[PDB]
């Protein structure tokens, strides 16, 4: 984790790199449509791994 | 910059479109007539007349108008 | 580990710490508005008509 | 590091903006309708608002 | 030197919030509720991930904010349970004459607060591992087959009671306390489902508040035990 | 301080990993041209130099000794700094309570820029006033209209910086002969011999002025997954 | 004395209503095209694409 | 952006803004029950259209109390000055801040959407049942909305009391009425959420607690446990505005601080166990009507020290200072108006006299006095006071020495003669009524015209 | 309760007979509706609204010390218009005692 736990990554390693993860300026004709419906789906990464540790229990009152 | 140090700076420094105010009292005007429409229509509705003549519900006077 | 290269902490609001995920989400919502307002204006048209306010006039008539 | 001129000639001689002229208290009755039907940017936010 | 507080400018699950809470008064389909209350799910998470998010700060004082909101938010809970046990008890003069079956007070309320006590021990341990910098996987599993219990029994209960909402309101009273005890359980499913080893340990507000909350809800049943059954 | 959260691992230490791969161009960069994480490894790696040096350390001298270990000699110029940073600081999260102040001995309050509100609740006891706010502005001796207090503003102010441990180091820390190479391989050569590494910041250093690979199981340990 | 007289040359009367000239005779609503005014409108106001469309705390 | 905006500052000025709007809505409700009332027929309601009425009389008081002054003096100026006189940097919860102001415009639009759509029917903003759960789809939806506001209003609570945590300075007496207010709705709304509940669930899903063998005293006992605790949560912030506006614009430093503050906890405590004497006339008790009439009248201690030391505040100050500026006037007038408000509530608080006067226009004049005059004369003085920290202008109020007279003047034309028909005795929630009431009656109506006509003039 | 601060008679003695009461007007000035000019666009305006604070004014004395514009409450601190972002570095408090350590003193 980037807190008290743990610290840094060492630029060796680094894979986001802000100033490309960053400026969106017509990042919509960079990736298209497609594009545009993976990042949405791609964005609720949180949501469906709740999903995936909440359902099973909601089944077995089913 | 010196444009973002002002919260709504337009306006504070009275450069704002004045079509901002106009829509904040249309939307004020808009609220007063959910009073008065459906009073109207009510009316009708329940009477036939979207406002009464003053004391139609009571005895008049042969001359009464 | 450099502490000067994390200053996107505190540029950008961590509701846009995804770069285009994050954009994109907000911008797919974003796309429903006028969905939305079709739908809710439906809705009233449905309880106006139930209560049989459209024949406020035909009543009397 | 961008260098910027202390001031910058304008192409046209147009002296479109200013101060507001003297109002009445009923100057909005026909300059509010006016924006509404003559300002492009106004009437083609209420169109599409509508059709949509 | 930085400022004591990153400010945050700008929101949009506010308003998407807001709106999905209006098609649930706005719909003319109880299916569109349904997958409504699933928006609702999401958008709630979207705003946890951004509490997680805000541990970048650093501010020591996020932690005792935070706290201090459940601790709000518990005694609202206990205060809407107060209402209903109000409500029970101002029509007290009207029960246990009328042509009813009230509960028996030997089957339901004895294998109810011995189940209920196991969850609690269960939640001890888990705490007692978040003391200790440990994990045992079972634990979440036992309270799984706890709740799966508890729903079993309790929607048993119901199919096989005698008695309705509309015979009095001391049927009506019995049900609506026992269903709002039960949504409240439902509630620390919810949140019990994400229980996994955080390797910031004593800085998660989530170990806390799961502590707390449960002992609330086992609590809150000794007092309806009392009320309802003995 | 109280206001801060729980050191970080980083805090204590750095990770090999970020050990700039270029060596012979670290200890060669001038001070006030190291960034933090190359500053981090120069000092580390000098200082530990001269540390596994057992036999040099009792004729070195302590100023030689602080530069090798990159610890700045203190004067009164970077004293007065380093406390009025420390005690900007402090104050972040902590009560404002001091002795009262007056024309000999006003009041200081620490600003970065040009202006701070500041409030003045009077003296002791009965002395004591009501809250009565300020704007603090730099180059005016304030007085407080009710006791008569003196209020003066202190700037961290230092050639279109403000003060800042890192420009406190670079501003009065001068660097001293260049760090020779020569030490690097004959302290590598004393702690790490026959697959027993007692330097492993001095091996990773070796094997970076070697080209990165040289060393015996440096390439296993470059070589990652993800 | 009249204090209002002494600085009356700095208030010079208006000529539009609200201040601005109709859309037609000065469009307002673009962006300038001015070197260093690229966050402002014609106008002076600030441009959408700067606050709304393109805010950098979205990561633009 | 417009609607994304999480600063503090910006968050009440929307809500100053929303509540003029909605309080337009208002406006126009109180001016068509005054013009019906001006004599006796019908004027511009129809007989067979009654239930209109009934319905413009439920929305003026849900809309004003909990539309209007609660997100005005709760919400509008607190949220802009109190992170400023916590010497903190922005409110301590953002995000929640956000969502509480669109909360509030959702359950407007919800409410009027349901008079244009759904059948027009009334029950009082108390919402009494059984009269509350034998109506129409109308009643659910006024429902929702105050659930909705609730929501909002626990959840503004909250970011308050967290000002605590962070506060890097000095609890002000302004600083302390609006915690005690938070306290006060985070103890009072839970209770108010269940028995709503409760009307739902025999509107909606079956419930038997409000017809017989079911006591529908019992919703009149939850409803007033907050609704009494509702009417100091509306009155407090104006109570730490008054303070403010009085000690800086006297250059007094407030005197009795420590009584001020604790006179305030005080008013709290009490006013969270008076509450039946709103109920003196179902027949109560003996011994319980003893109780609540003692306490009630107790509560004017601590109000009455308040008095008193706002009094000294102004006393003494510099006659070189202008004294004209409509923010010291309002302040002024709050403190005359406030103590006719609170009298008449003693009065009204003996239940003896309250038989006579119970459902009576006296009622309405009384809770008006400190309402409808008092509190939106202390919001005016509030903004006026910060008119240069906010920033707005295209208005003449700031002195405007014709407005705070003409107002101060027809205000009490309208609900001064609503006293002495409460001795006529003319009842509350009518609007036909014998024609020897007819002279007061008209008096008020012509008040209420008038004020209305100077509501134009500011602009 | 506050009196004001406590007086020797040490105190008042003069230094001169001639000693009397500074007379230094502590009216600001006179000040209206800050008036902009047409040339200036937002940024410009902005800065003359920074340079209309009455807060920032304060009135010297006739041994160059300045008293400040000064109120009750913070709220009266923050430009006018409030800005976006007010209280960057945090207000400080100043409380006073007599509790002194030896490391802040020289002999
Ligand atoms: C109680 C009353 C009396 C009170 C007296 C005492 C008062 C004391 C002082 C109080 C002061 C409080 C604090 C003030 C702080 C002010 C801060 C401020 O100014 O902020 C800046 C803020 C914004 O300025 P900005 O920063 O430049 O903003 C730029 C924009 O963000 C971006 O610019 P943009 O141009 O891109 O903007 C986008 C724009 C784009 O706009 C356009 O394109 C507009 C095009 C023209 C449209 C015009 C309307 C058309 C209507 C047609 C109707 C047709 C009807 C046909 C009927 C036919 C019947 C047969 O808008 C939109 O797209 C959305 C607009 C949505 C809002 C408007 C909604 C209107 C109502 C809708 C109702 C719908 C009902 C549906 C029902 C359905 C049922 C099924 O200012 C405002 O918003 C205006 C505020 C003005 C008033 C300020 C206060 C002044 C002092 C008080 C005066 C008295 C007021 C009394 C109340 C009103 C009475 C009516
Ligand atoms: C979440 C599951 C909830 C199940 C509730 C069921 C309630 C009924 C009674 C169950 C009694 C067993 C214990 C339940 C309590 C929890 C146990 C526990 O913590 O285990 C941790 C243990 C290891 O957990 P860990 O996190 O890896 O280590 C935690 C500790 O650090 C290290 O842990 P440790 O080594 O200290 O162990 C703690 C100790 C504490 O427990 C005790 O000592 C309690 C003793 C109670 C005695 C009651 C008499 O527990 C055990 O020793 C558990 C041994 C389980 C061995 C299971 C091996 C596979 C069995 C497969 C059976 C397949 C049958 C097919 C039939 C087909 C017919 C056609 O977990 C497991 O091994 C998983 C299974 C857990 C027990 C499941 C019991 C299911 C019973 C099904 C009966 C079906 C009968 C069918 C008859 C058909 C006739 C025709
Ligand atoms: C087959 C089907 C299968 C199943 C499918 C299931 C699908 C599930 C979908 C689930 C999700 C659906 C919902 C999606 C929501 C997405 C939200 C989102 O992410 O948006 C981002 C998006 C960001 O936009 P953007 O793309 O970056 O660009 C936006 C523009 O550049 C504009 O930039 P801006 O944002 O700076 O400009 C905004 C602002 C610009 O400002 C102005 O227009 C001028 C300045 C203000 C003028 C004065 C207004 C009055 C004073 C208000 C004071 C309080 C304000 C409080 C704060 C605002 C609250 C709205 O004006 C407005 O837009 C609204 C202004 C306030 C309007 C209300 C004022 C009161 C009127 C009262 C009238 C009646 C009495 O948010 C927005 O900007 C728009 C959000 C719109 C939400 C609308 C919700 C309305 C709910 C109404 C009630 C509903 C029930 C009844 C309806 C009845 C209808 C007949
Ligand atoms: C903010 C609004 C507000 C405020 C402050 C109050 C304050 C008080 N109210 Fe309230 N009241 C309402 C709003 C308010 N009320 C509303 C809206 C209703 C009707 C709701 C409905 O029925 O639908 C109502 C109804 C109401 C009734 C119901 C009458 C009836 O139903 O027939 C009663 C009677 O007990 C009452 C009493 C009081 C008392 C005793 C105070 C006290 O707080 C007054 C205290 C103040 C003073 C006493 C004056 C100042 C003090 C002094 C000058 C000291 C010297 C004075 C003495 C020693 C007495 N009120
Ligand atoms: C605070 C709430 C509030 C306010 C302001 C008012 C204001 C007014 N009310 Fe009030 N009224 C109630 C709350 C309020 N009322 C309640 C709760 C009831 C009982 C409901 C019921 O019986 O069920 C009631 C009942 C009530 C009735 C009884 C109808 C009946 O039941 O028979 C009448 C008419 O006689 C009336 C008239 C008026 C008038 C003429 C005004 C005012 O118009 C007088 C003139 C004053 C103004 C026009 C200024 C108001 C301005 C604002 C509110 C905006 C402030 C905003 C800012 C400062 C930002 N009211
Ligand atoms: C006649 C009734 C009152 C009309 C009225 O005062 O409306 C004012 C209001 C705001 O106008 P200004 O204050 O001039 O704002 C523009 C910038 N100065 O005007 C409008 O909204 C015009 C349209 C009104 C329609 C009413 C129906
Ligand atoms: C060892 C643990 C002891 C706990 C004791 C807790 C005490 C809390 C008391 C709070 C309220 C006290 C009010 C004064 C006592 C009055 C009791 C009383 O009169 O009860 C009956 C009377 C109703 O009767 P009537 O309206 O006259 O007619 C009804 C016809 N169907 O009053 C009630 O309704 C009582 C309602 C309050 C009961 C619940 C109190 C809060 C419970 C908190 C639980 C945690
Ligand atoms: C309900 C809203 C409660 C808001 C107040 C408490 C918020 C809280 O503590 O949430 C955080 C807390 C732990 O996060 P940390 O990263 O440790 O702390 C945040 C930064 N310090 O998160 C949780 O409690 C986990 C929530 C998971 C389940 C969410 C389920 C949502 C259900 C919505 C149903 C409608
Ligand atoms: C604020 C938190 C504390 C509130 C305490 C309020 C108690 C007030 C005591 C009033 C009193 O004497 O109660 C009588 C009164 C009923 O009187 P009668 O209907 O005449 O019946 C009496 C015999 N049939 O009691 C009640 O209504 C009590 C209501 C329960 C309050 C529970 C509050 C819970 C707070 C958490
Ligand atoms: O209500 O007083
Ligand atoms: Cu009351
Ligand atoms: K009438
Ligand atoms: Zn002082």
């Amino acid at each position: 984790w980037p807190l008290w736990c743990g610290g840094g990554v060492p630029d060796k390693f680094i894979k986001i790199d802000p100033d490309v993860h960053f400026n969106l300026q017509g990042y919509r004709e960079r990736i298209g449509w497609y594009g545009f419906f993976t990042a949405f789906l791609q964005a609720n990464y949180h949501a469906f791994v709740y999903f995936v540790r909440f359902i099973p229990i909601n089944i077995a009152i089913f | 910059n010196l444009e973002d140090h002002f919260d709504l700076a337009e306006y504070m420094m009275k450069m704002h479109n004045p079509m901002s105010e106009y829509l904040y009292w249309i939307a004020g005007f808009v609220s007063g007539l959910h009073g008065i429409l459906p009073l109207l229509h009510s009316n009708y509705y329940f009477s036939g007349m979207f406002l009464p003549r003053d004391n139609d519900n009571t005895q008049l006077c042969d001359d009464s108008w | 580990i450099d502490p000067t290269k994390n200053q996107w902490r505190w540029c950008v609001d961590p509701a846009w710490y995804g770069g285009m995920r994050d954009k994109a989400n907000m911008d797919m919502y974003r796309l429903m508005v006028y969905p939305f307002f079709g739908y809710a204006l439906l809705y009233l048209h449905s309880r106006f008509k139930q209560n049989d306010k459209y024949n406020v006039f035909a009543k009397w008539r | 590091g961008r260098e910027l001129p202390e001031y910058v000639v304008l192409p046209h001689n147009q002296q479109r903006y200013g101060r507001d002229k003297s109002y009445s208290y009923f100057t909005c009755l026909w300059h509010f309708p006016k924006m509404v039907f003559t300002e492009k940017w106004c009437y083609t936010n209420i169109m599409w608002f509508v059709f949509w | 030197f930085e400022l004591n507080i990153n400010i945050i400018n700008y929101n949009y699950l506010g308003i998407i919030i807001t709106v999905i809470i209006s098609i649930y008064i706005y719909n003319n389909s109880n299916i569109i509720s349904v997958y409504n209350s699933n928006l609702l799910l999401i958008n709630i998470n979207i705003w946890m991930k951004y509490n997680i998010l805000d541990m970048l700060n650093l501010n020591v004082l996020d932690y005792k904010i935070l706290l201090w909101i459940v601790v709000i938010i518990i005694s609202n809970e206990i205060l809407l349970f107060v209402s209903f046990y109000w409500i029970y008890y101002h029509n007290y003069i009207n029960y246990y004459h009328v042509n009813i079956l009230i509960l028996n007070s030997y089957n339901i309320v004895y294998n109810n607060i011995i189940l209920l006590t196991l969850l609690s021990t269960i939640v001890n341990i888990k705490f007692y591992n978040y003391i200790l910098s440990y994990y045992k996987y079972i634990l979440s599993y036992l309270i799984y087959y706890n709740n799966y219990m508890f729903n079993n029994k309790i929607i048993l209960e119901y199919k096989n009671n005698s008695n309705y909402t509309n015979d009095s309101v001391y049927m009506t009273s019995y049900f609506y306390i026992i269903l709002l005890h039960y949504i409240h359980i439902y509630d620390s499913i919810i949140l019990i489902v994400v229980y996994n080893y955080v390797n910031y340990k004593n800085i998660n507000n989530y170990y806390i508040n799961i502590n707390i909350y449960y002992h609330l809800i086992e609590v809150l049943y000794i007092v309806i035990s009392i009320l309802l059954y003995l | 301080y109280r206001h801060w959260h729980r050191m970080s691992e980083d805090d204590w230490a750095l990770p090999l990993d970020s050990m700039p791969e270029d060596v012979k161009t670290l200890m060669a960069t001038p001070q006030t041209e190291r960034g933090f994480v190359e500053d981090y490894w120069y000092n580390r790696i000098r200082g530990e130099a001269t540390l596994l040096d057992p036999e040099a350390l009792p004729s070195k001298s302590y100023i030689a000794l602080a530069r090798d270990m990159g610890l700045q000699i203190v004067d009164e110029p970077s004293s007065h700094m380093m406390g009025l940073i420390e005690l900007y600081e402090y104050l972040r999260g902590a009560s404002f309570v001091g002795p009262f102040g007056t024309i000999e001995n006003p009041v200081l309050v620490p600003a970065v820029g040009q202006e701070r509100v500041v409030a003045c609740t009077g003296g002791v006891g009965d002395e004591e006033h009501f809250t009565l706010w300020f704007r603090c502005r730099e180059g005016f001796m304030y007085r407080c209209g009710e006791c008569d207090q003196i209020f003066m503003l202190v700037r961290l102010y230092y050639e279109d910086r403000y003060w800042t441990q890192t420009l406190v180091r670079d501003t009065f820390m001068s660097d001293g002969d260049m760090f020779d190479l020569k030490t690097l391989e004959r302290v590598h050569k004393m702690w790490n011999k026959d697959e027993m590494v007692r330097w492993e910041v001095g091996y990773w250093a070796q094997d970076y002025v070697l080209g990165k690979g040289v060393l015996p199981g440096m390439v296993e340990e470059h070589t990652r997954v993800n | 004395k009249s204090y209002y007289d002494d600085f009356k040359d700095r208030l010079k009367p208006g000529k539009y209503t609200q201040g601005r000239c109709p859309q037609s005779e000065g469009d307002y609503r673009q962006e300038s095209k001015t070197i260093g005014r690229e966050h402002l409108n014609d106008d002076g106001t600030r441009s959408k694409r700067y606050t709304v469309k393109e805010a950098d705390a979205l990561g633009y | 952006f417009y609607i994304l905006v999480n600063n503090n500052k910006r968050i009440g000025i929307y809500y100053i803004k929303l509540s003029i709007i909605i309080g337009i809505l208002g406006i126009v409700l109180s001016y068509i029950i005054r013009v019906e009332l001006y004599n006796s027929g019908n004027r511009i309601i129809k007989y067979d259209n009654v239930n209109y009425y009934n319905m413009v009389i439920t929305l003026h008081g849900l809309l004003m109390i909990f539309y209007i002054i609660m997100p005005g003096l709760y919400g509008g100026i607190p949220l802009y000055i109190l992170p400023i006189l916590s010497v903190i940097t922005d409110i301590v919860l953002p995000r929640i801040n956000n969502i509480s102001i669109i909360i509030v415009l959702i359950s407007y639009i919800v409410v009027i959407n349901s008079i244009v759509i759904e059948y027009n029917i009334g029950t009082g903003w108390t919402l009494y049942p059984p009269l509350s759960i034998i109506g129409t789809v109308i009643v659910n939806m006024i429902l929702y909305g105050l659930i909705i506001i609730g929501i909002s209003s626990i959840i503004s609570a909250i970011n308050f009391m967290n000002i605590l945590i962070v506060i890097d300075g000095i609890i002000y007496v302004y600083i302390w009425s609006i915690i005690i207010t938070s306290v006060l709705l985070i103890i009072s709304l839970p209770i108010l959420n269940g028995i709503l509940l409760m009307i739902l669930s025999d509107i909606y899903f079956n419930s038997i607690y409000f017809i017989l063998n079911g006591d529908v005293v019992l919703y009149q006992h939850l409803f007033w446990y907050f609704g009494h605790p509702e009417v100091y949560i509306l009155i407090l912030p104006a109570f730490g505005i008054i303070s403010i506006i009085l000690s800086v614009l006297n250059n007094k430093i407030i005197f009795g601080m420590k009584s001020m503050i604790l006179a305030i906890i005080m008013i709290s405590i009490l006013g969270s166990i008076v509450w039946a004497h709103h109920i003196y006339t179902v027949g109560l008790e003996l011994d319980t009507k003893i109780y609540f009439n003692n306490l009630t009248l107790i509560i004017s201690i601590p109000t009455g020290n308040k008095i008193y030391n706002w009094i000294i505040l102004y006393i003494g100050s510099y006659n070189i200072l202008y004294n004209g500026y409509q923010s010291l006037i309002f302040s002024i007038m709050f403190i005359i108006i406030f103590i006719i408000g609170g009298i008449t509530g003693i009065i009204i608080s003996i239940d003896i006299i309250d038989i006579g006067l119970h459902d009576t226009y006296y009622i309405v004049s009384h809770f008006h006095y400190i309402l409808s005059i008092g509190a939106v004369i202390s919001l005016l003085a509030g903004i006026l006071l910060l008119k240069d920290i906010i920033g707005y202008y295209n208005v003449i109020i700031k002195i405007n020495k014709y407005f705070g007279l003409l107002l101060f003047i027809n205000i009490n034309i309208i609900f001064t003669p609503q006293f002495i028909i409460g001795f006529n005795v003319m009842p509350r929630r009518i609007l036909e009524y014998s024609d020897n009431i007819i002279v007061w009656n008209l008096i008020s109506s012509i008040g209420s015209i008038s004020t209305i006509l100077i509501l134009l003039s500011i602009f | 309760i506050y009196e004001g601060q406590t007086v020797q008679e040490s105190e008042l003695i003069p230094q001169e007979d001639d000693w009397v009461i500074e007379e230094t007007n502590f009216c600001l000035g006179r000040n209206c509706y800050v008036r902009f000019r047409e040339e200036d666009d937002l940024a410009r305006r902005a800065l003359h609204q920074m340079d209309s604070q009455l807060n920032k004014m304060h009135t010297r004395l006739r041994d160059g010390t300045v008293i400040p514009y000064m109120s009750f409450h913070p709220d009266e601190m923050v430009d006018r218009p409030a800005p976006i972002h007010t209280f960057s570095e945090k207000p400080l408090l100043k409380w006073t005692w007599d509790e002194t350590y030896e490391e802040a003193y020289d002999d």
